[PDB]
């Protein structure tokens, strides 16, 4: 089950 | 990043005896990428494609497939067009390799 | 012995449209058994391992909730590294991610991991004491220093070293038959006869799982690590291995080369000679 990321780029 | 291919059949080579003939394209990028697998220099229809997965250094990988009963005659090739060449690879099946 | 849990995610821009393809691919033990392509009629988290059909419908909707906002993730992290590089949108550019944990044979931790790659060169790292990070290049100090005011990586550290291994342990459990499983190497050397009297003595192994395998060619006990010919292992189609060694030896001399292949799934070393 994947993660979401956090702060973007 | 330039593509490595290799032309395998799927099982040890017998004439007449029918198999799956493989074209192992590695180590390219970006992921577009153009694969044909030919018979006598004309291009195969109903030839089966793995779907898009990438390696530990980044670079994409592909396996093309096609039905195919080996032969003496009948010679087997693998056209690849990728932006990192100028020209396609072309790669023929060996039996012996 | 050792298992892993690694999402191998990528989002490729397309010129002239708003929306990224974005490809989320899950492995279990170095095997696909998740998958998400945008491109699909109808995209979901789809079952890639038979194991992984015991999954409820609604385990698919938590997942495929979590590519939609991953596709809108990529899509901006794309337009921001445009502007750090100073590129255009007339091409198509790629941003790669890969992240998820290892473990040990006891199931216990040993490391959790996450990198990205822009253009397919490293970008940002998440160094292996899950607090630092290592950029690659001047741009990259935009996002390293941007993801230290925010915090990011003890968010990662937090999913890496709790939930990533949770999950690993449910399916290392549902799937055990099918992971645990290994394909034994099936030998045999082929002759090729060649010219100034010498020959080619090419040692091939055939359906075989997992793909590490190490094949040798020896003259009376002594190793040949010179002059020996390879090549990469390559699938076979049906989900084993396939890979040879060849090594050009002077005729009639062929019974004093012998050959070894090693591999985990293997009730010994394989010893062979031609005939």
């Amino acid at each position: 089950a994947s993660d979401e990321n956090m702060e973007t780029m | 990043k330039t593509p490595q291919i290799q032309v395998y059949s799927r099982h040890p080579p017998e004439n007449g005896k029918p198999n799956i003939l493989n074209c192992y394209v590695t180590q390219f990028h970006p992921p577009h990428i153009e694969i044909q697998m030919l018979k006598n220099g004309k291009k195969i229809p109903k030839v089966e494609m793995s779907d898009m997965s990438f390696s530990k250094d980044w670079s994409f990988y592909i396996l093309a497939h096609t039905e195919f009963t080996p032969t003496e005659t009948d010679t087997y090739a693998c056209r690849v067009k990728h932006a990192s060449m100028a020209e396609p690879k072309t790669v023929y099946w060996d039996r012996d390799m | 012995g050792p298992h892993s849990m690694r999402y191998f995610e990528t989002a490729v821009s397309r010129p002239g449209l708003e929306e990224p393809r974005y490809i989320s691919v899950g492995y279990v033990d170095n095997k696909e058994f998740v998958r998400f392509d945008s491109d699909a009629e109808n995209p979901r988290y789809e079952p890639r391992a038979p194991w992984m059909e015991q999954e409820g419908p609604e385990y698919w909707e938590r997942e495929t909730q979590k590519a939609k906002g991953q596709e809108q993730w990529f899509r901006v992290s794309l337009r921001n590294l445009l502007g750090y590089y100073n590129q255009s949108a007339g091409g198509s550019h790629t941003l790669q991610q890969m992240s998820g944990c290892d473990l040990g044979s006891d199931w216990r931790l040993l490391r959790g991991y996450l990198q990205f790659a822009y253009e397919g060169r490293d970008y940002i790292a998440l160094n292996e004491d899950l607090k630092t990070w290592t950029a690659a290049d001047m741009a990259a100090q935009i996002t390293r220093r941007k993801w230290e005011q925010s915090g990011a990586a003890e968010h990662y550290k937090a999913y890496l070293e709790g939930e990533c291994v949770e999950w690993l342990h449910r399916y290392l459990k549902n799937g055990n038959a099918t992971l645990l499983r290994t394909d034994s190497p099936k030998a045999h050397v082929t002759h090729h006869p060649r010219s100034k009297g010498e020959v080619t003595l090419r040692c091939w192994a055939l359906g075989f799982y997992p793909a590490d395998i190490t094949l040798t060619w020896q003259l009376n006990g002594e190793e040949l690590t010179q002059d020996m010919e390879l090549v990469e292992t390559r699938p076979a189609g049906d989900g084993t291995f396939q890979k040879w060694a060849s090594v050009v030896v002077p005729l009639g001399k062929e019974q004093n080369y012998t050959c070894r292949v090693y591999h985990e799934g293997l009730p010994e070393p394989l010893t062979l000679r031609w005939e």
